[PDB]
């Protein structure tokens, strides 16, 4: 229905200790398997104009760092916490996925948090290697990653081509290859509402770990040009079948280069998209733009309403708008005192599981726990509504970097002074 | 569990003022509005305004706007209600009804009730 | 007394079922459908049975059910026992100076 603007997801795939032992430490076979399923995933997202470029692989070999359990929710929360604590601090990426051989309860094969694409604690994925063929594997890879983009399980009467679609959830005798018409609108609504700015920029060609393949609309290091399928390449400067530059041309795909010739040094190629998104200028001898950078974290943003944190300006008002309604507002200071109780919903940190010692928040840290938002649209009771569910507990907690008080922001669930 | 305990019964001649206290324990006192309910013997329940234990802001019913003043003590976790210029109609028992999580217009936990009587 | 109107008294038998009516104007009960019911034993503080017309807090028997029809909200009890010899009060949210108003109460004899 629409040609969506071209977005690149940076993915990191982690293999569990159970999975690596199934292949008897044959890392080459695992790498080939991952590359094949990711090629299939890139093939199936072609109509969405979304590319999944693998950035790095993590091998938990001869050890494990999280308590992987048969319960999907527990291990999913544990992996999400571990990811947001270690992987983002160690490796820049957009999405993370765990590959495990441990069977899960109720025969569940994959699970992930919806709408969590750019979220630190909530962009995480769990998949079980249940198939001997890569096609059925990429089926549920695509299903879960589509969940993470805000697309839900397919509702009746949304069948595509008289065949079950990818968002069906339940198994089908032939594995399908296309999303339903009731998914394009959901993706568009997610883009309009949650505004996932973290997947707009393409990754550097030098950072890609996946081997180069011609025709996937991704420019890897080993190839001089990559425009996509030969039947789609409208750029005269390259031919996809040859996968080489047209004679007389100096560029293929890119942002800094324009009009099929390298632009002069000092010309802007990555414009400022936000208050703390400082622009970058071309190096003058490369078609790729320099790595995206932002202003120092801690600068005021959005009319002094918040502080920037890694290129984003988080405020409790925007989170309330996202959670409940376009007219939501942060609740009164009285309701944030409920986090002192350590109740089943009000807490700061808790042990992994349905049960767990939910630690009560500190008296000054009450505003870094749950987020309470006033909304009189649904019902006038519960003046301080909150969103909480055992599947996606982290949703509804204030994002790191939000302004708890003047001169202080919530870092690691604690209201601490800015520019310490 | 949530527990509410109030002061002993008082006898006041007409024209005086009465101050009752309600002690809250087992929960964060500042997080929940503290309503007051007044019941004459043999009659129905009457409502009195709520006090916000965090900010101290108070609302009063139209029947009591000129009579009641409500005060809090966060460091002790007690609420106070003052009723001045008592009249013989004000023979009743008083409960410090609390709100709760799923509804703000309903009261789950009530104090044991203190009885105030006014006569010659 | 208060604005909400309830029947003066009602009686039943342990092997029977009963209904208690609560009524008010459009602003009192009919409009905002936030009615809740209370039960009070002699000498004890009132206890909450149902809220939001039909919703019911945990820790009480299933014999207490609530429903709304126009301006009138009704409470029905089936299988009377010794616990039901108490007073029942109706309360509703009002869009006026008074935030919430209670009922006149009724006496139930088993
Ligand atoms: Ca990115
Ligand atoms: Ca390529
Ligand atoms: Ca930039």
């Amino acid at each position: 229905e629409r040609k969506f603007e071209k977005k690149f997801i940076e993915l990191v795939v982690v293999v569990d200790h159970s999975m690596v032992t199934k292949y008897n430490n044959d890392s080459t076979a695992i790498r080939t398997w991952i590359y094949e399923m990711l090629n299939t995933v890139n093939e199936i997202y072609l109509p969405f104009n979304i590319r999944v470029a693998l950035v790095g692989l993590e091998f938990w070999c001869n050890g494990d760092l999280i308590n992987v359990t048969s319960t999907a929710d527990d291990t999913l929360h544990s992996f999400g916490e571990w990811r947001a604590s270690d992987l983002l601090n160690r490796k820049r990426h957009d999405h993370a996925q765990l590959l495990t051989n441990v069977t899960l309860d109720h025969s569940t094969l994959g699970i992930t948090f919806v709408y969590g694409m750019c979220k630190s604690d909530r962009s995480v994925e769990l998949i079980l290697d249940y198939s001997n063929i890569t096609f059925n594997m990429a089926y549920i890879i695509a299903h879960e990653m589509g969940h993470s983009l805000g697309m839900l399980h397919d509702t009746k009467f949304c069948t595509c081509g008289a065949k079950p679609c990818i968002m069906f959830g339940k198994e089908s005798i032939p594995p399908p290859k296309e999303f339903s018409s009731c998914s394009y609108d959901q993706y568009n609504k997610y883009l309009l509402k949650y505004n996932p700015k973290c997947i707009l920029d393409p990754p550097l060609r030098k950072d890609i770990a996946s081997p180069a393949v011609c025709g996937n609309e991704i420019w890897e290091e080993g190839e001089e040009c990559d425009c996509g399928s030969p039947a789609d390449c409208r750029n005269p400067c390259c031919d996809a079948a040859t996968c080489k530059l047209k004679p007389g041309a100096e560029c293929g795909n890119g942002e800094c280069c324009d009009k099929c010739k390298i632009r002069k040094a000092g010309t802007e190629c990555r414009p400022a998209r936000d208050d703390c998104d400082v622009a970058e200028h071309c190096t003058g001898q490369s078609a790729e733009c320099p790595r995206n950078e932002f202003q120092r974290n801690g600068q005021p943003c959005l009319n002094n309403s918040g502080y920037c944190y890694n290129g984003d300006c988080p405020i409790m008002l925007n989170q309330c708008i996202a959670l409940f309604s376009p007219s939501a507002t942060v609740a009164q200071d009285s309701c944030f005192q409920r986090n002192l109780q350590g109740s089943y919903y009000g807490y700061c940190t808790k042990e992994i599981g349905y049960y767990g010692k939910r630690f009560p928040c500190a008296p000054q840290d009450v505003k870094c726990g749950r987020l309470y938002c006033l909304d009189n649209s649904f019902k006038k009771n519960m003046r301080c509504k909150n969103d909480y569910s055992y599947a996606d507990e982290n949703k509804g907690i204030v994002e790191p970097g939000t302004k708890c008080e003047d001169g202080k922001v919530c870092i690691n669930r604690k209201c601490v002074d800015v520019n310490t | 569990q949530v527990q509410l305990v109030q002061s002993g019964a008082e006898v006041k001649k007409p024209g005086a003022s009465v101050k009752v206290s309600c002690k809250a324990s087992g929960y964060t006192f500042t997080g929940y509005y503290m309503h007051w309910v007044r019941q004459a013997p043999g009659q129905g329940l009457e409502w009195m305004g709520w006090i916000n234990p965090n900010s101290g802001g108070t609302n009063y019913a139209q029947k009591f706007q000129g009579r009641v003043t409500m005060t809090r003590d966060t460091s002790i976790s007690t609420a106070y209600m003052e009723l001045s210029r008592l009249r013989s109609d004000d023979t009743a028992v008083y409960y410090c009804a609390r709100e709760w999580d799923d509804d703000d217009f309903s009261f789950d936990y009530w104090g044991q009730g203190t009885l105030v009587t006014v006569s010659s | 007394q208060s604005a909400l109107t309830q029947p003066a008294s009602v009686s039943g038998s342990p092997g029977q079922s009963i209904t208690i009516s609560c009524t008010g104007t459009s602003s009192d009960v009919g409009g905002y459908n936030y009615v809740s019911w209370y039960q009070q034993h002699p000498g004890k503080a009132p206890k909450l049975m149902i809220y939001e017309v039909s919703n019911r807090p945990s820790g009480v028997s299933n014999r207490f059910s609530g429903s709304k029809s126009g301006n009138t909200a009704s409470l029905t009890i089936s299988g009377l026992q010794a616990e039901d010899e108490a007073d029942y009060y109706c309360s509703s949210y009002t869009s006026s100076s008074t935030l919430v108003v209670f009922g006149g109460g009724t006496k139930l004899t088993v």
